[PDB]
């Protein structure tokens, strides 16, 4: 159900979205970005260090991932 | 420390 | 029929009507109304969360007074131009900002006025935080996945800060187990709000102590990802007399059962324990503990400033008068 | 249960004690100092009326956005009589007469161009064509 892209870099970090079924989709704060134990809590499954740096508001069921090279 | 911690298989 | 004669606060009384771009709009018509757009009493809550803006703007805004700044998921990042003098704000959100260490540095010395704080998602460094100790009125400091600074400069700001009620100092991913000591030995024995998740290894069982001897008013405890913790430790949250909101999602070597314990937690209300209990069995521990609401809030509110009801733009309970809306 | 209160120019109107509470003012004038009517030399009695009468519409109203139907029927007047009526609000000092009317006069200037705010309302411009410029300037940034 959800999907994980693959992982490109730049110089500095490494970068990957994910994207959300509609009924986890749902529940993806607005207000404020998700730390590691929330998005983990929401169900997102990835390796550790990825940080929630963004919201991309045409798409709140994509979420943007990035963590230091 | 069970249950690991990484991206699921395409 | 005379407008020239209306008096300042009667002026002040119709600029207060006007939304943000309206209201500068008017400061080009004279000298007086010029004076009057900038007063103070019109620049108290203001919100520009998503601006694209120089620093040397936002300085000058918060020049005139502004009480409670929403900025979150801003873009300062070009380099401070200008001095300023200090600031009269006591409620400021910059989380997720793209800002570089020396601007945010420039903004926050001169503040020392804050009573609510969010640089959460931001870079810092030991001056920043170093600086962040004059504001020793914080009730409300949300540091949350903020890294730069040394052990040394975390205690300055724990020391200073000896009202905290709400911290929120998690995922603060290059602190060491200085840092996570320093933290528990050093939070004010005020605090009813800790959020310390993400340290794992870092983490251990005799922080927890250090805690809990410390802080006995602790009514919202976060420490999800804490590998740590096990239900050897689960008497340290008896001595929390307060405790209603307690979390240990992904701290794995908790064995299912064991979590009965905590239903004899007299104040306890809501548990979160996301991750560790096997799949089919969770309405099992729900019906077991029928008194708590068990893994229903996914979110930290610990030192949050604008939470749930999918629009919201308020600032701890803040609606901001000046805004782009 | 009854109050009597004198304009400016010396006209007597008989209204309600709590009608009359809504202005500050004269709260503030019914302490102190017995025996009416109570004197308003900064009010005439045109607009003292227009006060009294929307007091009486506004009077079991509990009490930012929108200004409701009648208010709006009852503030279109010109701009003489809506000039005496924010100084009468502000001297009388009625919360909810000063709201609606200070609205009022933003929703005239919500719009207009700076150069028709100085028209429509003949105010003088002082310092033009160089601080004109660096105005706009300091508010690019919106």
């Amino acid at each position: 159900q959800i999907y994980y892209s693959d992982k490109y870099d730049d110089e500095e970090f490494e970068y990957r979205h994910v994207m959300l079924p509609k009924d986890i989709a749902k529940l993806v704060p607005k207000t404020h970005l998700m730390s590691e134990s929330e998005w983990r809590n929401l169900g997102v499954q990835q390796s550790q260090g990825w940080v929630h740096y963004m919201i991309h508001e045409p798409e709140p069921h994509i979420l943007l991932f990035r963590r230091p090279l | 420390a069970g249950s690991v911690e990484q991206t699921p298989k395409k | 029929v005379s407008w020239d004669s209306l008096p300042d606060e009667l002026l002040l009384g119709i600029f207060s009507c006007l939304c943000l771009p309206e209201l500068l709009k008017v400061s080009g018509v004279c000298k007086r109304w010029y004076r009057l757009a900038s007063d103070e009493s019109l620049w108290q809550t203001l919100d520009l969360t998503g601006k694209n803006l120089h620093p040397d703007v936002t300085g000058r805004l918060l020049s005139q007074g502004v009480i409670a700044f929403r900025c979150p998921r801003s873009f300062m990042d070009q380099p401070l131009a200008e001095h300023f003098s200090p600031f009269r704000v006591q409620h400021m959100d910059l989380s997720n900002s793209v800002i570089e260490v020396s601007t945010l540095h420039g903004i926050l010395s001169q503040c020392s006025k804050l009573q609510n704080l969010s640089l959460e998602g931001l870079r810092l460094s030991d001056p920043i935080v170093n600086t962040l100790a004059k504001n020793s009125n914080l009730v409300r400091l949300n540091l949350s996945g903020c890294s730069g600074f040394s052990e040394f400069a975390l205690q300055t700001l724990l020391s200073s800060c000896s009202r905290l009620d709400e911290l929120n100092l998690s995922w603060c991913f290059d602190f060491t187990e200085k840092h996570v000591q320093v933290a528990v030995a050093h939070v004010s024995e005020t605090i009813t709000q800790l959020n310390l998740s993400g340290y794992r290894k870092n983490l251990q069982k005799s922080d927890l102590s250090t805690l809990v001897r410390r802080c006995p008013n602790l009514v919202h405890l976060d420490l999800s990802d804490s590998v740590m913790l096990k239900n050897d430790c689960f008497q340290e949250f008896f001595q929390l007399n307060y405790l209603q909101h307690l979390s240990l999602s992904r701290c794995y070597d908790i064995i299912p059962e064991t979590l009965l314990e905590l239903g004899e937690i007299p104040t306890l209300k809501t548990l979160q324990v996301f991750g560790i209990v096997p799949d089919g069995t969770l309405q099992l521990l729900k019906e077991a503990l029928p008194h708590l609401q068990i893994n229903c809030s996914h979110f930290t509110t610990i030192a949050r400033p604008t939470i749930g009801n999918k629009k919201n733009q308020e600032i701890w309970g803040i609606k901001c008068r000046l805004t782009l809306q | 249960a009854s109050i009597k209160l004198q304009s400016s120019d010396g006209e007597i109107f008989e209204v309600d004690v709590e009608i009359a509470k809504q202005s500050v003012t004269i709260k503030t004038m019914l302490e102190d100092l017995g025996m009416d009517p109570v004197p308003l030399p900064n009010v005439n009695a045109a607009i003292l009326k227009k006060v009294i009468q929307w007091c009486t519409h506004h009077k079991d109203d509990p009490p930012t956005d929108d200004i409701p139907v009648w208010d709006q029927e009852f503030l279109k007047v010109d701009q003489g009589t809506l000039f005496e009526l924010i100084l009468a609000a502000n001297y009388l000092d009625i919360k909810g007469l000063l709201d609606v009317t200070c609205k009022t006069v933003a929703n005239m200037i919500k719009g207009k161009t700076p150069e028709e705010i100085r028209k429509t309302f003949n105010i003088k411009n002082d310092f033009t064509e160089e601080e004109e410029a660096q105005v706009r300037k300091e508010n690019q940034w919106c």
